[PDB]
RNA sequence: AUCAGCUUGUUGGUGGGGUGAUGGCCUACCAAGGCGACGACGGGUAGCCGGCCUGAGAGGGUGACCGGCCACACUGGGACUGAGAUACGGCCCAGACUCCUACGGGAGGCAGCAGUGGGGAAUAUUGCACAAUGGGCGCAAGCCUGAUGCAGCGACGCCGCGUGAGGGAUGACGGCCUUCGGGUUGUAAACCUCUUUCAGCACAGACGAAGCGCAAGUGACGGUAUGUGCAGAAGAAGGACCGGCCAACUACGUGCCAGCAGCCGCGGUAAUACGUAGGGUCCGAGCGUUGUCCGGAAUUACUGGGCGUAAAGAGCUCGUAGGUGGUUUGUCGCGUUGUUCGUGAAAACUCACAGCUUAACUGUGGGCGUGCGGGCGAUACGGGCAGACUAGAGUACUGCAGGGGAGACUGGAAUUCCUGGUGUAGCGGUGGAAUGCGCAGAUAUCAGGAGGAACACCGGUGGCGAAGGCGGGUCUCUGGGCAGUAACUGACGCUGAGGAGCGAAAGCGUGGGGAGCGAACAGGAUUAGAUACCCUGGUAGUCCACGCCGUAAACGGUGGGUACUAGGUGUGGGUUUCCUUCCUUGGGAUCCGUGCCGUAGCUAACGCAUUAAGUACCCCGCCUGGGGAGUACGGCCGCAAGG
RNA sequence: UCGAAGGUGGGAUCGGCGAUUGGGACGAAGUCGUAACAAGGUAGCCGUACCGGAAGGUGCGGCUGGAUC
RNA sequence: GCAUUC
């Protein structure tokens, strides 16, 4: 019954690059793209 | 321990020793018995224990009891054996059943019968 | 508790490193 | 460290109550305070106020014994607590005591115990058992 | 994890190819990525589920039938046809096996139904129908259907019914006990009447078909089920158990034998436990035994357990991931909570009701389906986000106690040796002796010299250190602690899987040193022996330098942090108020150590008891009957010992 | 081109047997001592080292789970 | 001082 903390790994298409390392992004589900990439960025939310 | 111990190993129920491997999880097994030969029991206790040397079809070597006040058993002689445990025996595990195959119910049984596979008399 | 306890543990790694001793060359030879 | 103020606040009641002691002093916290207001509403314990401390606020809560010094409260235990969280549906509500004790249930409509939580139809989290 | 790294079409991109469709699905080039202690990659095992069994529940075990998915069709590979293909009764190739042959070459595939051999403790008929329901083709009549509906066989399971009912005596015979009175079997039996359920022998005889064909015939089961007559208690009871658990006791027969047994345990010429008999008890067309799973087992403990001495706190710290989080304002609505909708197939389960003569069984309608998804509501609590605060934590400043650590230099007592006096014949050693040292000048005594190791008194159940540990003096370098003041930062905290560091003594490597002590090793003594204890000697070692090793009853046999819960009394380090001499162990208060004694509470007891083993919260380590065994194997570390 | 079966090669890994050899458990009334439990007749035990038919002895450090005073 | 065993 204790509340466990999870964390998966995704993989999402940006085109041009607009994410860096260690940003907060807002991601939607998708078709397959290629093996494994299944989520698109929608919006950089929070930069740092 | 704590829930976080718990959550991170578990529990491990105790591992249950297989009882009775040679019967291959079958209630009887058939078997050839190579030698009849009495036994020693424990200190406290003293008698001559009938006792057959089987080889099951479960290709593994058996001692097991032989039930009941007389048997017609030598080698070569073809048995169904059943699980056991004959506490005096240090090492025997089985019984032979009686009235089973090659083994005759035990004469002028007249109680227990059927444990001993004795017919009613007439 | 009782002496009784270590005793018996006592005696077992006692035999064993008798036992290390007298087979030291030996295991070495069998080991290489 | 301090981990769980509302355990400590039911353990200094808890040995208090065992000492005979007339009163309890503790760190003031807006949540003690409120377990306290419930404390007085179900008669378990006599009256509470707050002071003031050299740095913060103080509970100053008074202990209820009848005559023949006999303790109102026998037992207080912390059922939710860190990391393992209670919660319970309004269906599901505990009862303390088969009923004789009260369970304080944290709500979004406030603190409650098990009997207003249920009548409400309200769930949350059980934070400590009475009786 | 006694499986720590794996991956190069592999991870991503662009241009082509491919498909019904997306996509390294394929391909060429370009980038160097991707997955892993939230166990990647390996190894073992296994079809999954609705459900089933057990269980108070949580849980545990399991996946037979029935129902839904998946996978395969002698073994391996491949595609073709088609709306659709693991294509079981299709095709092609290769292999194994069986068969035919004219020797060139051919032909097979029951994990469909039935059946055979085989394996095994063990699992059925080489039935009858397409009448009913479902399916294929046909406009349709119809044809096909080992789907299916039924029948046969096996107490294999569940449920129902019968094997008789009423009466019948101071109570027969016979059997078995006995206090020789009798007492049991036992109302039992005999006998006297009463009803024929189910079986038996006759005579009627279906529903399943608002079907089908409309040509007018058509039910496999089946002359079955079920009705109505006839005869007569007539044909129909067994199995286990009876020492305690656990309901039910006596006699005889063998006497530690023959045998019994789930456990404890019963048999040694008087057994309620062995065997038989009488009696009894529990179940009954079944009763027992073996195997298997759950329960009892709170005995892996989420519900629901423990670690001072019973099994269990890592030798001690630091710290990585992780877990956990003081007070307060606003906000989100992720956790949590309310409500509504969708879904959670049928069967099963459960409540109700109905149908089979009842029941099992079957049907209908609710509930159940704990879940998940969508919308909407709440914001106490947890969390995220943006702030505030000083009580936790850390810093600063002023005082203070200490064998805390490291380096260098240095002091005296004593033992030993050496040199030289004086001086002799003993010394030395034990419970008593002897080896031994002397008489070649010992021991003893005096003076001088050398050298090594340990630091008397101070010195304590006292101080310091994380633990191991730390005591002659001085100097140099250096770590921690405590109090006072609140000057400063503003939760920065706690714990810590792995990991790293420190870690008594012994031991190991290289180079020094070696007075005393002293494993091994010699003698002497003791003794039956004496590989010992005692004596005389004595080598590694003990010491230093630099490494290694990583164990101890490394102990408080008690992990760390925090809060709370009567007191009394010692002692170590600070602060302060009063009494005043201002004598000061005068006394109080307060903070931080270290002891003893004692309440409450806890504990099996012993005991612990504000320095908890009490009342609680956070994190880690560890236990799960005794032996085998902290052993083997594998691996890591080590020069080895070994850990 | 891809490609089943087949061939060759050097390794992984899981077992079975093996002259000989190690310890473990159990067994009746065998042999040798007497190490532990009382101060067990040298207090016992822990780590380590060397030694000895065997239990075990001794050194160094540690513990009380040690009697008498 | 010495004193093994059942
Ligand atoms: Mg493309
Ligand atoms: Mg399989
Ligand atoms: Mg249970
Ligand atoms: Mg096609
Ligand atoms: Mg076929
Ligand atoms: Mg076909
Ligand atoms: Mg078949
Ligand atoms: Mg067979
Ligand atoms: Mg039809
Ligand atoms: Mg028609
Ligand atoms: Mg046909
Ligand atoms: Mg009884
Ligand atoms: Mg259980
Ligand atoms: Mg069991
Ligand atoms: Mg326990
Ligand atoms: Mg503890
Ligand atoms: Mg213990
Ligand atoms: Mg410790
Ligand atoms: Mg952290
Ligand atoms: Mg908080
Ligand atoms: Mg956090
Ligand atoms: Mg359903
Ligand atoms: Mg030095
Ligand atoms: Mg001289
Ligand atoms: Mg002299
Ligand atoms: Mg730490
Ligand atoms: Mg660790
Ligand atoms: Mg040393
Ligand atoms: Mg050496
Ligand atoms: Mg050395
Ligand atoms: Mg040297
Ligand atoms: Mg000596
Ligand atoms: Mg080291
Ligand atoms: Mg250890
Ligand atoms: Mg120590
Ligand atoms: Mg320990
Ligand atoms: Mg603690
Ligand atoms: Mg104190
Ligand atoms: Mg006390
Ligand atoms: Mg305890
Ligand atoms: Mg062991
Ligand atoms: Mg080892
Ligand atoms: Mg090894
Ligand atoms: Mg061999
Ligand atoms: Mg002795
Ligand atoms: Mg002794
Ligand atoms: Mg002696
Ligand atoms: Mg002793
Ligand atoms: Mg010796
Ligand atoms: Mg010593
Ligand atoms: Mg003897």
């Amino acid at each position: 019954g204790k509340i466990i903390r999870t964390t998966k790994k995704v993989k999402a298409h940006d085109e041009n690059g607009e994410a860096g390392i260690g940003d907060r992004v807002s991601l939607m589900e998708t078709r397959p793209l290629s093996a494994t990439k299944r989520w698109r960025l929608v919006e950089i939310l929070e930069k740092a | 321990p704590t829930i976080q111990q718990l959550v991170r190993k578990g529990r491990r129920d105790k591992i249950a020793k297989v009882k009775t491997a040679a019967l291959k999880g079958s209630p009887q097994r058939r078997g050839v018995c190579t030698r009849v030969y009495t036994t020693t029991p424990k200190k406290p206790n003293s008698a001559l224990r009938k006792v057959a040397r089987v080889k099951l079809t479960s290709q593994v070597e058996v001692t097991a009891y032989i039930p009941g006040e007389g048997h017609n058993l030598q080698e070569h002689s073809m048995v169904l054996v059943r699980g056991g445990r004959v506490k005096d025996l240090p090492g025997v595990r089985y019984k032979i059943i009686r009235g089973s195959l090659d083994t005759q119910g035990v004469k002028n049984r007249k109680q227990a019968r059927s444990r001993y596979g004795a017919k009613k008399e007439k | 508790g009782s002496v009784i306890k270590k005793r018996r543990k006592r005696m077992s790694k006692k035999k064993h490193r008798k036992l290390l001793r007298r087979t030291r060359v030996q295991r070495r030879k069998l080991g290489k | 460290t301090m981990t769980d103020p509302i355990a400590d606040f039911l353990t200094r009641l808890r040995n208090a109550n065992s000492a005979y002691h007339d009163e309890v002093t503790l760190p003031h916290s807006k949540l003690k305070a409120n377990i306290a207001e419930i404390l007085k509403r179900e008669g378990y314990i006599s009256d509470y106020r707050t002071e003031d401390a050299r740095v913060g606020k103080s509970l100053v809560v008074q202990l209820k014994y009848g005559p023949s010094r006999e303790r109102s409260i026998a037992g207080l235990r912390r059922v939710s607590k860190p990391g393992l969280r209670v919660y319970a549906k309004s269906t599901n509500l505990p009862r303390v005591l088969g009923g004789l004790g009260v369970a304080i249930i944290s709500t979004s409509s406030g603190l409650l115990t098990d009997r207003q939580a249920a009548r409400q139809g309200v769930g949350g989290e059980v934070l400590a058992y009475v009786w």
